[PDB]
C-alpha cells in the first residue's frame, strides 16, 4: 500500500506526450461493434475439467 | 462463396442447410474435365492459409448437433473415394504442425466421437 501512494504520484507529474507512450493494456473487441482496453492474464488449473465452449478465439496461439 | 458457407454451417449447427450446399458441391464437380476431381474437392473443403478442414472447424466448435454433423461429413467423403487423406489431413503453419482432428476430438473431451 505505501509503494502504491509512491507509483500513483509519480504518474501525475508526466507530460501528457509522456503518459500515452507508457499505456496499460491492448484494446480488443470482445463483443460486436464493443471494443474494450483489456489486461492479459495467463492461468493453468488441473483440477475442474471441462469441454471449453466459451472463447474469442478458436486459435490459441500468441497471435 | 460455396466455401464460406459450409465453414460457418459447420462452426453453427444448421444440418439441412448443410446437406444442401454438399449437393451442390456435388453438381459443381460433375461437369468436370475430371483429370483431378480428388484434387479438386479436397481443395473446396480446406482453408488455403492454415490446413483447416471442415471436420475440424466442426470439432472446435461443440454444438448440441455435433454428432449429426460428423456423420454426414464422413459418409459424404466415401462416397468419393477420399475417406484417408480428409480424416488424416494437418494443420501446416509452424505454430500447429501436426494437429489433425483426433487431436482436437481429445481435448474437447468427446469420448464418442473418438
Amino acid at each position: 500500500l505505501q509503494r502504491a501512494r509512491t507509483i500513483l504520484e509519480f504518474e501525475k507529474m508526466l507530460p501528457e506526450w509522456l503518459r500515452s507512450r507508457f499505456r496499460m493494456g491492448e484494446l480488443c473487441k470482445v463483443a460486436d461493434e464493443d471494443f474494450r482496453l483489456c489486461l492479459r492474464i495467463n492461468e493453468v488449473k488441473w483440477t475442474e475439467w471441462k469441454t471449453h465452449v466459451s472463447f474469442l478465439n478458436e486459435d490459441p496461439g500468441p497471435i | 462463396r460455396l466455401k464460406k458457407r459450409i465453414f460457418a454451417a459447420v462452426s453453427e449447427g444448421c444440418v439441412e442447410e448443410l446437406r444442401e450446399l454438399l449437393q451442390d458441391l456435388q453438381d459443381l464437380c460433375r461437369r468436370r474435365r475430371g483429370l483431378d476431381v480428388p484434387d479438386f474437392l479436397m481443395h473446396k473443403l480446406t482453408a488455403s492459409d492454415t490446413g483447416k478442414t471442415c471436420l475440424m472447424k466442426a470439432l472446435l466448435n461443440i454444438n448440441p448437433n455435433t454428432k449429426e454433423i460428423v456423420r454426414i461429413l464422413l459418409a459424404f467423403a466415401e462416397e468419393n473415394d477420399i475417406l484417408d487423406r480428409f480424416i488424416n489431413a494437418e494443420y501446416t503453419e509452424e505454430a500447429y504442425e501436426g494437429q489433425t482432428a483426433l487431436n482436437i476430438a481429445i481435448e474437447r473431451r468427446q469420448g464418442d466421437i473418438t
